């Protein structure tokens, strides 16, 4: 169980010395058990979520994940 | 406002709002009429405040109106008064918000960087908001002058 | 407290960033990108474990997922810290409170402040265990704000 | 994240004017609603667990979802369901306090649709549960604040559907 | 990240041969350009802030962007704009020094398009600002190195558009 | 150039050119590319140099832009910048000549007499070429800045 | 210094010094003679640098010496010239060390907090280092003035 | 961390007794002094930087510690000294508002002696600096508010020594 | 004071003190504690009040410290700060007494004749008391600043 | 962490004095020895593993410590011993390059005695191993470079003992 | 407590081996340095109080620690400080005579850090006092006897820090 997500997250309150194209366009693989918490984090910064899809095991797997 | 700031505080601490800050929001709710009166009087006399404060700033610091300075010419002085208009507008927004956060979001993040780009001396802008503060608190009653001077004081503190 | 994120210069340790994002399809042989990514993986291995781990013990699956770019550096450090070699080294040899303190000094870069902070992390160690301890340290707002 | 106050300040800021009298009118409207908003928020914060348990007992309990074959069958899925409902109620209370549904569009309905499509969560059962929770909180805290919670619960349902 | 030297070594490496005379020809071409590349890089590094302020004063200042209603209105967006311009100029200087636009395709134009679509940044104003910066740096450092900066600024614009 | 000056020196001393000054002409011949680069960069950024130097001069000495002063008004300030344009042009001519003699022939013989006629304060012009020198050497690399600053230094020395 | 910075930067990376860093240390080791010559130039003529720079500063910014400013009076002007002497000494240290970690690590970290606690305008201090840079780069050859002006440039940049 | 009210409640609770007349009298004493505490806290919040810089101008300036070799020599050390004095004034204001010095030995005086002894910070010079800060703020807020500030300033100096 | 004024006003009228005047004296007697607190606030921080007010005055009105003005030179500026110290002392007396008869009956009756015989601009003295009022009401709580600003207001009003 | 240059600057700064002739002479001594330091550092970076394995082959091999019961017995303990010796050689190279042993007592000799005493590591056997490492590298780089390596090796052995 | 002879015998006994040539060479080194150790010990026994009072006159006098608030303030604290410095000089003489610092960590450095941390004694100021004592006695007994005194003085300062 793992969610592939891609998202755009803007800088909240300061100018940045670093480049941070990778910080602003985040595409990564988030496991299921921390996905509620990481979604909450993305919403806590204020950036939007562009895609959510689980590429791993099927939705419906009661036994075995 | 104070409610967004209390909400992001209760969010980062991952708890509900404490009854202290519920009482804080309730007291802000009851003091809405006083802040409406302050912002009403400021939106009333904005031109007189800007004219007296700009002439006091040009009397205090003549480097900006001198040749070679930043605000030299008719359009440059008019843009200087336009920037003072924007800052008094944000002062009224923060006065009616109960918090300094809309002043922070709209006009306090990169003012040093953008005024480094334009060539504006930022301490002259701090003197301009100082004169606007002195004139606006000269207009208000002393308790309401203390409230508006808190936000004006915050702006000149974030300037210099 | 606004300057938790500001890195020290020449007075503290150097900070390693993964900012180049190792991006390549049809990569050049003398591409400089993989080498800097190896530097950052090197740095994560010796900040989490302290030393460079022995050759049979390092995780190649998390290195591969980082160099392909699906997991972040935070989740890579979470996968390094939730490994068996880390918990057999630091969590299984020591007292539980000393393990909480040393894992906090490893993953947050500082010792703990007081008792609430230790009563809250060792409660996460209580009802859920060491994996939720690493998960709660990596979750914390000081980690997000600092790194 | 904007209040009624921050949205008023924002709208007066995009066009560039100072505070006009109509902005003060909206601000006093917000305050005279905000006192009872505070009391309704305290009442909802006091009784949130009973509200959620009455919502699921009203709509979701003796259906196929809480039964086998539904997406609410296992205890993992039941705990996730109760957590989803608690989060809907909490964010509706935040939107009621702020007087603006921008938080619901910002934090709740951001990517909730696509994960609800991808996990196979039924949208209709969730909407029924939220509406049951809506008239549960309406019967709890009163009529006008019941309408307040009603438009924010309806905002959540419209962003969901 | 490759120079002219590293791209020559890379091309001779994929086909598998040693260094031929044509590779030495490209290498001596790179060196005889690289001396004036160094002097132009020092001149650009000396005057970067004036270059960026002249670029924004040329194109972006008295338009709707730096005015209200544009994406350059607030001081947050203005500071982000000046930072974006400084980064374009710095990476153009790196590409001028290396003699290869692979750094611009590697670090600048990697995901800049989609975040510029997602934040609503106007591409045309940015392209005008970069071209204004291009002839500002051309009038500063000279003609041939002005062309050098010109093809790398044009590479940034073509990756942007 | 250096060749005309070496020729008039060998003429007044009524001899051929010494191998020392033949080596000087040969070294000047080889350093032609560096002086071409210096004059190229100066002819590139002449407007920016003139604008920053004129605003720095007006910030330093406000007597010329004051009422009753010399450069008062739009056309007078434009003619002031035109004279700075002529002096930077002669600076580029002397930079590419390798000698200060075309600057002497065109713009250094009677500048005190003609500026006594016009009423221009000549020390203000020396300050203007000082600001042009500071800005142009701020633009150049340090060795080429030393070369251009030699000719700028000669102009302000012949001024005051 | 350069060696400290290279050692630390290889030290965090858990590697030895790369050969490029090693020829960096080698080139700094060879250029140390010119660094020591610039240091003797800056050390031997410190009296005239501090005196002329204080004169040009108080000419440029007269309000800080006027009654009401920070450096008003005998002992306050003496402390002002002492602070300028401190910064010229740190300039000499940074010239010898080949990097700005002496200057930053001694007298530039909490400079804003210190000069805000003293009540000092930091822009006037930046003008003091600007006049020190003008007198110092007026005292040397071209490449020597560029190499010293790099560290003077760092100090004025770290002010604002 | 406890004020006068929480310490009175903790004593009556560790007894297990109800609040008798002596506790009522202690709380009446605190509820009479609280308005003076509030006004002194506002007056001290007015002039934080002025009180700190007047304390340095009284004690630490023009002595050996700001000269070379002193521990207040560099700009980093000067900024850290101003930071430490701002901490002492801020926590003395907090202990004045609470009416109990439990926050001082909980959060200032906990590891302060060992920190200052490890760094090489002179404890006598910083005790004199805190005493001058006390003298300045007692000149600021008056006799009795200055005394109830100076009791916690003397608490900080006693725990530091 | 209040008691003197009530006694005299009943004394001319050949009557005793009316009960309204008696509760006036009673309310002043009860408010004497806050008056003494304002007096200690004004007394203990007189150095910073006089220093900052003189600084802001000479910033605001620089011609009186320029050569040609009254307070030009060391001893003249010292006498200027001494006159400001006199007026702050009379402000403290008027704060304690509850009325302006100390201030008027000591230092406001022939103030125009005295400052005309000395050659002093009285508007600049009003600006000095204005800056003293700004520093003093920046030093207190709200009602304390209003009660002290009443007497500062009387002094600036009695100037012009 | 400071080299000879930074320590000279720190002495002249703690004095508050300018760089006099003795400091100039010290820096001239370091700037004469620096090329030899560079070449010895390259030669030591060439043969790290060879110097370490020759030090173990001289001292620790075929003794009791590699036998059962010794602290170098297991493969984990052998690998940690090779790691510790590589640390000693690497930091001795760093202290040779800096010309100052401040990095050794800052970053090697800080808690090393207490660590080795808590683990049960023999300090005399590791001192003999560092001495054999010194002997091997002094055979490698020559007389005077071996001496300026051996002064920091003796510093490590003295701080360890 | 063991000198160089007893430590050599203990190493050869823990080996179980006889005294081989390396042990003979170590004992020959000690038996060559022993006369210099004897003469330096006599010269240090000559001037105990002078070395101690010159160390206080160099470091601790006229600083903040002898002023009010310092830990060397009272006459009791001054006498205990002179006693502690006499202890450091006496045990450094003993460790110089033995040629082994085992007496220092057996009988000085055992609980000294915890004692000084419990009392509030500054460790940096006493480390500077021991360093000045080392400087004075190295001026007294010469170069190499001062060095073999300073190795044990540095041992005491390292164990104290
Ligand atoms: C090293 C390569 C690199 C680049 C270029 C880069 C750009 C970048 N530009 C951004 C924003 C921005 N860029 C602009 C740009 C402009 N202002 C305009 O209107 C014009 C069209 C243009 C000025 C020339 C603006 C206005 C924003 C902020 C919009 C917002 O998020 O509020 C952001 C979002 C975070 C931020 O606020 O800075 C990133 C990451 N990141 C990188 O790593
Ligand atoms: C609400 C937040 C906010 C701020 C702060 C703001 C500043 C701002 N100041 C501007 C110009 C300016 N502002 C000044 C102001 C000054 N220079 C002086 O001499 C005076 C001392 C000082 C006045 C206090 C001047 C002279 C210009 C014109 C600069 C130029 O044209 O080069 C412009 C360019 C014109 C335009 O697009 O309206 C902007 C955007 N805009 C904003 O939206
Ligand atoms: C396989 C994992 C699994 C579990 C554990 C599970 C529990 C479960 N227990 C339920 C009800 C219930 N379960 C109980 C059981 C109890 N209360 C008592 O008095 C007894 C002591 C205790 C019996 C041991 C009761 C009384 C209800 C009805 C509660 C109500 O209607 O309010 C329901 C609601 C009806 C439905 O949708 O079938 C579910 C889903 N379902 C699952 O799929
Ligand atoms: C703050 C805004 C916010 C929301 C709302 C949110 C929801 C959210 N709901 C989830 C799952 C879920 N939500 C439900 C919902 C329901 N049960 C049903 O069948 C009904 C239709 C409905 C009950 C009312 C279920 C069953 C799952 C788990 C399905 C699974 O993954 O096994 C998950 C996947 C992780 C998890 O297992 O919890 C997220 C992230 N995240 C957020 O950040
Ligand atoms: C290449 C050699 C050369 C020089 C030097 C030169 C100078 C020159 N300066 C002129 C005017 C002027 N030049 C100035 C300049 C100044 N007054 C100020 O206030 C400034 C400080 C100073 C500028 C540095 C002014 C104000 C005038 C107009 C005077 C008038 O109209 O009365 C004019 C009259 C207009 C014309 O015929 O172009 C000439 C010829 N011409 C030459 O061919
Ligand atoms: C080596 C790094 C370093 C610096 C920079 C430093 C500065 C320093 N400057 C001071 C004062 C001062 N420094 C100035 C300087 C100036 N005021 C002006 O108007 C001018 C713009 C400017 C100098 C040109 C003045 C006026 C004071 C006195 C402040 C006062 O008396 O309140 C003091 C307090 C008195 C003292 O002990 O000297 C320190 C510590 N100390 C350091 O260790
Ligand atoms: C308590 C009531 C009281 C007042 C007010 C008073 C004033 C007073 N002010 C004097 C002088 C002065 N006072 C000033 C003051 C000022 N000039 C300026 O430019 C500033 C605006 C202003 C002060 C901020 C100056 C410059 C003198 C010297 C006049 C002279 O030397 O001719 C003198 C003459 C010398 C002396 O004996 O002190 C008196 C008596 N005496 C009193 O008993
Ligand atoms: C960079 C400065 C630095 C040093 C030097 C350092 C040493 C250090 N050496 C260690 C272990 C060790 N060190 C040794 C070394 C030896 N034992 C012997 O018998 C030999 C005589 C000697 C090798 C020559 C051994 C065998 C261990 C492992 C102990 C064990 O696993 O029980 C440990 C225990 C934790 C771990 O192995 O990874 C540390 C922290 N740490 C540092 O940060």
């Amino acid at each position: 169980r793992m969610f592939k997500i891609t998202a755009c997250v803007p800088s909240q309150s300061r100018i940045r010395t670093q480049r941070e194209l990778q910080n602003t366009y985040f595409t990564k693989l988030v496991p299921y058990d921390n996905w509620f918490r990481e979604q909450q984090r993305i919403m806590k910064m204020g950036g939007k979520i562009v895609k959510v899809q689980l590429a791993t095991g099927k939705p419906g797997t009661n036994t075995g994940l | 406002s104070i409610v967004t700031k209390s909400i992001v505080n209760a969010d980062a601490e991952a708890r509900y709002l404490s009854p202290g800050e519920l009482d804080r929001i309730k007291a802000f709710v009851t003091s809405g009429e006083s802040r409406l009166r302050i912002a009403e009087t400021l939106t009333g006399s904005r031109e007189r405040i800007i004219k007296s404060a700009g002439d006091a700033l040009f009397q205090k610091r003549p480097d900006v109106v001198s040749p070679g300075g930043n605000a030299y010419g008719e359009e440059m002085t008019a843009t200087c008064l336009r920037d003072m208009d924007y800052y008094l507008r944000l002062i009224t927004y923060g006065v009616v918000a109960g918090d300094v956060t809309p002043i922070e979001e709209i006009g306090l993040v990169g003012v040093r960087e953008m005024y480094k780009s334009l060539g504006t001396p930022v301490d002259a802008v701090a003197q301009a908001v100082r004169e606007m503060k002195a004139v606006a608190t000269g207009m208000m009653s002393g308790d309401d002058a203390a409230e508006a001077g808190a936000y004006f004081d915050y702006v000149i503190g974030a300037m210099e | 407290p606004r300057a938790r994120a500001t890195q020290p210069g020449s007075l503290g340790a150097k900070v390693f960033r993964l900012n180049n994002e190792l991006p390549s399809g049809k990569t050049t042989n003398v591409s400089f990108s993989e080498s800097a990514t190896q530097k950052v993986i090197e740095a994560a291995y010796r900040q989490v474990f302290g030393r460079m781990v022995y050759a049979g013990q390092r995780q190649k699956v998390a290195e591969i997922k980082l160099e392909n770019g699906e997991i972040t550096l935070r989740e890579f450090i979470r996968a390094l810290a939730k490994s068996d070699v880390f918990r057999n080294t630091y969590w299984s040899s020591l007292y539980v409170t000393k393990a909480v303190e040393y894992i906090h000094r490893r993953l947050l870069g500082r010792p703990t402040y007081g008792r609430q902070e230790i009563n809250s992390y060792f409660d996460t160690c209580a009802k859920k265990g060491f994996y939720a301890l690493v998960d709660a340290i990596i979750d914390s707002k000081e980690y997000e704000e600092a790194f | 994240m904007q209040d009624a106050i921050t949205s008023v300040i924002n709208s007066a800021d995009v066009q560039g004017k100072y505070l006009d009298g109509s902005a003060m009118d909206k601000l006093k409207a917000y305050f005279t609603t905000g006192a009872l908003r505070v009391r309704a928020a305290s009442t909802i914060s006091a009784n949130a667990a009973a509200i959620v348990k009455e919502a699921v007992a009203k709509s979701l309990l003796y259906s196929d979802v809480t039964r086998p074959g539904g997406n609410m069958y296992t205890t993992r899925r039941y705990a996730a369901c109760i957590r989803d409902l608690d989060y809907y109620l909490r964010y509706a209370t935040y939107a009621m306090l702020a007087g603006d549904p921008s938080i619901l569009d910002e934090r709740v309905l951001n990517g909730l649709k696509e994960t609800y499509n991808s996990l196979g969560v039924p949208v209709g059962s969730t909407v029924q549960a939220i509406q049951a929770m809506k008239e549960v909180t309406a019967g709890l805290v009163g009529a006008d604040a019941g309408r307040e919670m009603g438009v924010y619960f309806d905002y959540i349902c419209s962003g969901l559907s």
